[PDB]
């Protein structure tokens, strides 16, 4: 069958972007799908990115031109989209949602991108009790099978259990090196030698992860500064245009 | 204690820690400042699984007070409920209780995770803010423009803790005289390390790097808009 | 030509028991070879079988295994200058009673449509009182009547030794276990991910070492110490033999 | 008096039972193995039974044990003796008899001072066999005990090491014990070192060695079997003579 997998890291970042969001939020899911014979398919979402829906419209019609301008080369990695709504504990697909999933699914589908049968819509909501002492976060992954959407299972890969266990052995998949694969090859490694390889990878990873913290901070400041400038400039000329 | 203001970047650290394991409860301390009834939580400490733990958490708050030049102290605690309801267990209420005798306005946070439906296939994560029977305290997750330097480093510390837990165990059978045992222990240790790199460390590396990358995507997008708007002036 | 009694050789008894003791988590199974006398199944050979199912009550011997077992019997017939045939089967009940389950009775009954005197043996192992520390193992010899199991009289007959073939059967167990592991590891060879190949090697090395430690090593120790302690008794008996002749 | 655990392999236990069911009457013999200590701060004791040997109790008596006769039989193997065993037929009772206790005390004392470790955990293994009315169901019971410092006989937990669970699973790491032949094989083949795939090479070497032992086991079994036969006949020949003179 089918299965959506994701790490605690990636999931935590998505939830982070949702909660810090001023209003409701939309964005795209990045990752890759693999097939495993036993045929089952794992769709792993590696990362997310937020984008203003009002920056992709002409009406309810999506502007496929402005969409390409935004995603910009990273369209290949796109495997779905997500929509975050507030307070509404409702977790059902609206009409506008299905229309957006169809539009998005067709645009990123094809030989170059992902499979249309495997394009995901991720719905997320955030409610709160009257006292606001308890916060409820609900989410679900969906796909368009017949002609009726069905919820697809989600496995959050963790130390206790992960999608790879279906035996203890990691089954090989059928059929663009990431940054971690790059770091591995960087060590030029070649069993008791399996241990030495493991320890070296651990140290390399630790050191590499620590040099990213300062880079991540500077990127967050750059993008957060530009956001503020654009938001105010819009308001500036909006108040001007409203005067003349 | 009237209400709690928990920063989004701290919230992310706690959630990430909760999602690290499905078969155990995870735990950590909260750091911040307490003013007029509300507790502003802006820092977090990931704990092993104490007296020596409290010390390192207390030391952190001291170092933050100097670096940020604002009063930082351990304001509360948090721990996860995998396959459980957010409702604080009897032990949750008792632990929270002893903390209050040491500190009124001491807040407890419970993160329920890994709760999916049979055929629904919908997930639910609850965040419960409580004190002590368990009384609910009003909570508001407050926006941050970024992930703090300290919150980023806290995420990476879980990776270090897990590896140190494994090195200490492997050390306690270092020079086993039996070759079979020796080969066994090394195989065990090798699987454990690669298990930490695959589940925790690598995903954290990939998340950091792709956030930086995707930030630049959005960034260049924003400046395209900033030029198009600047024309109107 | 009715099954009146089973005579089970003690060295075949040792092989089955040893086989059952290999694991407390799963049931094991094998086939029994011997000759059917006047109402008596004389069992003097055993074949350890590979079980693929992890099903708690689903213990089935395949048709491919029966044939290979029959071939072996035919070889023993020639090797030992004596009529040998597949006379029955055995399996283990770890952490449960020795009493044949519904599936056990239904399976034995099928064997009896093939062979009216087919023997069924169940070895119960790994049961002990948390307080007394006492351990119990049962051995049940049964056939399937009108839907119910019924006891078949069992005698474990003395052997002066552990026969060559029984010794060889014991040595087959680790070989089988290793082969099972090999097959599983085989399905994931040549993994492109460095982290996964390191993982898989770690898993394979631990599983293999596990077999060597629990099974192969102990059997090496048992064989070698039998030899040594026999010689100790051997020299003891000889010293005693001189004194008695003096009498 | 410090936590104690007895351990044994399926191989060893099956040999013990084999030897028991072979015997014509009740049977007695010695347990051979090694005691190990682990630190967990508390100390636990693992007493592993590696092998067993039978002996006619009459060859050691006078019902008092003849120490010289015992030394004469055990003979240099006494350092490996960690207990004794007693097998009883046609009984379900698994209680230590007064004669059993006297023998445990004697054996414990003997091997205690000599080499067989401390007197506190010298072992008595008690085994028996019984059958149902139709003899279709055979029952085998066994238990380990020792003589603690308070002059009491207390039962000891037994762990039959197997693929599903063993004593070394205190985490998955196998802890190094307090310091103090299969290994001889690995060393002779230089296999105790390795990117060779040591696990497989050790296993195969074990298999090959196992195969060369089979004829040796057979040869020794026949040798001791012939001698048992010759000794039993003389004993009967001598026994009948004393009858006639009485
Ligand atoms: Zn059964």
């Amino acid at each position: 069958d089918l299965l959506v997998t994701i790490s605690g890291a990636a999931l935590s970042l998505l939830f982070f972007e949702n909660v810090r969001s001023v209003g409701n939020q939309m964005g795209f899911l990045l990752g890759e799908a693999l097939e495993f014979i036993v045929v089952k398919i794992h769709i792993n979402v590696e990362a997310i990115v937020t984008c203003p829906l009002a920056d992709l419209l002409h009406t309810n019609h999506i502007n496929k031109e402005k969409l390409k301008d935004f995603v910009r080369d990273k369209s290949k990695q796109v495997i779905g989209w997500f929509c975050f709504r507030r307070n509404t504990t409702n977790l059902t697909l609206t009409l506008k949602d299905k229309l957006l999933h169809k539009q998005f699914a067709s645009h990123f589908s094809g030989v170059n991108g992902c499979k249309e049968d495997f394009f995901l819509t991720c719905l997320l909501n955030a409610s709160t009790s009257e006292t606001s002492g308890t916060h409820k976060f609900r989410h679900v992954f969906l796909r368009h099978n017949r002609g009726m959407f069905e919820p697809i299972s989600l496995k959050i890969n963790n130390l206790g259990d992960d999608a790879s266990r279906h035996s203890d052995y990691k089954p090989t998949p059928v059929r663009t090196p990431d940054s971690f694969t790059k770091l591995i090859e960087s060590l030029n490694l070649d069993r008791i030698d399996g241990l030495d390889s493991a320890m070296l990878i651990q140290k390399a990873a630790e050191h590499h992860l620590m040099s990213l913290i300062p880079k991540v901070c500077e990127s967050d400041l750059e993008v957060a500064e530009l956001e503020k400038q654009v938001h105010e400039l819009k308001i500036k000329i909006a108040t001007q245009q409203l005067a003349k | 204690l009237q209400k709690v203001e928990l920063q989004t970047d701290v919230y992310m650290v706690c959630l990430q820690h909760a999602l690290s394991t499905e078969n155990f409860e995870v735990m950590g301390l909260l750091i911040g400042n307490f003013a007029c009834g509300i507790a502003k939580i802006s820092a977090v400490i990931i704990l092993r699984r104490s007296s020596e733990q409290l010390l390192k958490a207390a030391a952190e708050a001291e170092r933050l007070t100097v670096e940020l030049n604002r009063p930082m102290r351990v304001l509360g605690w948090y721990h996860s409920h995998p396959h459980i309801t957010v409702c604080p267990s009897h032990v949750d209420v008792r632990t929270q209780a002893t903390y209050q005798t040491m500190d009124h306005s001491f807040v407890g946070l419970i993160f329920s995770v890994f709760s999916e439906g049979k055929e629904s296939k919908e997930h639910e994560i609850f965040l419960n803010c409580f004190q002590s029977e368990a009384t609910e305290i009003p909570l508001e997750i407050v926006h941050t423009p970024d992930i703090s330097d300290r919150c980023l480093r806290t995420m990476t510390d879980l990776s270090k803790i897990l590896v140190q837990e494994e090195e200490d165990m492997a050390e306690a059978c270092k020079d086993h005289p039996d070759v079979l045992a020796s080969i066994h222990n090394n195989a065990v240790r090798t699987r454990a390390l690669i298990h930490i790199t695959d589940i925790i460390t690598k995903p954290l590396v990939q998340t950091f790097e792709k956030r930086i990358a995707l930030n630049k995507l959005r960034a260049t997008h924003l400046q395209r808009q900033l030029q198009e708007l600047q024309k109107m002036c």
